[PDB]
RNA sequence: AAGAAAUUCACGGCGGGCUUGAUGUCCGCGUCUACCUG
């Protein structure tokens, strides 16, 4: 009785927009309209060896003629601007409606149950502190992902507008804000006030942020990387594809994601050390990690998998709903 | 059976190598992770051979990977 | 005597072009004409695998790093602009004539009876509501599929013309239209009286729409995916190919006819809860569903096959001849 | 002598490299002739 749906799939809800990195100098801060993209330069670099060697068969001659020789490449390096200060991540990220309404209902009484769980886990779990985890862990810039390293101060300006006029117009400085730790901010519960009012079917709301790392001059970045897959053969010669829009530099929805996927620290291992993305498997790409693996009990995959059945996850089901949010 | 580490870093297609070993040879099933249903495998000597063939194949380094699928997936030894 | 057709063959009348996506801003409304078609753009990702297992008969060697590692495939991903609001769709769907005269005729004695039937069904059960049902429940734009989902205002702008002239230029909010059920307008009503004067054989006629979702910046689509059968080999890295028109990003007409075919509420199970695809067998390909099943007697299949011996479907006739006019 | 068919749900690519080194392009050369912006 009431057994897993066969093949189930859920939308979005908190989508995501793509990034165009645009840099600007302080005191200008406010006039953005004018600040002009980022284009990916392309650098060309010659190599070394810093790579560790086999241990199992050789011959100790190899690494002189190979740490000697110069496997060298193009890298297309994306390089900010020469008098150009600040920076910029131009993101409308939208919330859609439906926090467990399917897309595909391959059992009708499984979606009756789903949606009876949104209406529990929505209606007795209020969504305060569920958008204080998808603001105050992605107001405190995780949006910008690698170019957070070092900021002077990565300020970020999350207007909102019904039209083309904007009322919800909050600023913020994210470098007071933790990445381990949500700490109690009144406009951060404005802010997660108003992803109450996304995530439980109120309004519409598109966010468009205005991210401002206030770094330094002509300095590097972390823009998203494309692939070589059947590409380095043809030209053989780029190694890195930092990823454009029309004339910018992205960074892809994929990564950008994990910005604000990154929610619990309801794992299995950590207490206060890692904030992971909140996944299926809970897996991060870096650590090559399978937090909540499949012997314990904390997967997404085992939150319907047990809640569909007996209806006792306890607090936990944040990170087997925030699952279903994306 | 008598499972073994992978060819690094799969995927790009959810597929992957997974190279692991039998008694004798070591079976090379190109494979999905999930639900399991492969594609063409190929049958020969140690791990000593599979990096040797593996770096010989074109590309740098992801592409060794797609390269390698698509060599074994034609395969010659049922 | 009067035995059914060796082999039927109906034209689809009430037929329907493709889409081509390009993207505006509000008060530029009007102006869609020099509106930019939307390049289907190719991000390429990085993820874990939220995918489940089967738990038959396993070793636990295997999940650890399959789930640890990168799956980092190519995904053509169509996006928007920059800095367009709105977005696009232009199709005209033309009605073609003759709800019932067949494309092929194995009995001709058949024949004649689906005409006398045509004949009964078009001349008792008028079409006022028939095309309500092609209207209402396609002007509450399901047209627009996926991209449905949490616009500002989608309009929909069904413009109609004679000849480069156009004459009947009715204009809508898509979002004051449900999609569960058909609620009373006037100028759905009008539209109706067209398709009125389309499917009764009465004047030329192609709907050029113009359906203008209004929901943000650079967001995602749902522009219809074509496949990778044959194709995940040669090349082996996309692995969602969003189907093109000549440098745009297609819907293709096979999404598009359950934009318009989804008609009946009159089906085994529901009330007012599942509006499906008007069908035979009604099936519908998300939840993997038989509405009208075989020992169920709602099916297109069984409607001729006792309409045609026995003259009773009554007022389910019209989930039995609007599966003929697809 | 084909006529109908929701292929869709989402998805961290990053991580770090000295390209370098060194150089005779020169030498000659009739554009060409005339012509109402009404």
């Amino acid at each position: 009785e009431r057994k897993l749906d066969p093949s189930d799939a859920l939308m979005s809800a908190g989508a995501w927009a793509q990034r165009d990195a645009s840099q600007e100098w302080p005191a200008v801060t406010v006039r953005e309209k004018s600040v002009r993209g980022t284009i990916s330069n392309r650098l060309k670099t010659k190599d070394r060896d810093p790579a560790k060697l086999d241990a199992s068969i050789q011959s100790p001659n190899l690494q002189t003629v190979d740490v000697a020789n110069l496997p060298s490449d193009a890298d297309t390096l994306k390089v900010r601007f020469t008098l150009r200060v600040l920076g910029g991540a131009g993101t409308p990220s939208a919330c859609n409606d439906a926090a467990y309404r399917d897309k595909l209902l391959q059992t009708v009484a499984t979606y009756v149950n789903d949606q009876g769980f949104a209406e529990l886990a929505r209606r007795y779990a209020h969504n305060l502190a569920n958008a204080r985890f998808l603001w105050r862990n992605r107001v405190g810039a995780e949006a910008v992902e690698v170019r957070i390293n070092h900021i002077r101060q990565g300020e970020v300006a999350r207007a909102w507008r019904f039209d083309a006029l904007a009322i919800g117009l909050r600023d913020f400085k994210a470098d007071a804000e933790l990445d381990a730790l949500a700490e109690l901010i009144a406009s951060g519960l404005s802010g997660s006030g108003h992803v109450l009012l996304e995530v439980v079917a109120f309004a519409r709301i598109g966010d468009g942020q205005e991210v401002f790392p206030s770094q330094e001059l002509i300095l590097d970045k972390g823009d998203k990387k494309g692939q070589k897959s059947k590409t380095l053969y043809s030209v053989r010669d780029a190694a890195a594809i930092h990823s454009q829009k029309i004339g910018n530099a992205l960074r892809t929805i994929d990564t950008w994601y994990p910005d604000e996927d990154g929610l619990g620290p309801i794992a299995v291992e950590p207490y206060g050390s890692v904030t992971s993305q909140g996944k299926a498997y809970r897996q991060p790409k870096q650590k090559l990690d399978f937090y909540t693996l499949l012997d314990n009990w904390v997967l997404r995959d085992e939150a319907p998998a047990v809640e569909q059945q007996h209806y006792v996850i306890a607090n936990l089901i944040r990170g087997g709903v925030f699952g279903e949010a994306e | 059976m008598k499972f073994i580490k992978y060819l690094s870093t799969a995927h790009l297609n959810y597929m992957n190598i997974a190279v692991y070993e039998n008694g004798s040879k070591i079976k090379a099933r190109v494979e999905n992770v999930v639900n399991g249903k492969s594609v063409g495998a190929r049958d020969f000597d140690s791990t000593e051979q599979l990096e040797s063939w593996f770096y010989g194949l074109p590309g740098s380094g992801l592409g060794r990977i797609e390269n390698a699928m698509n060599e074994i997936s034609r395969r010659e030894n049922p």
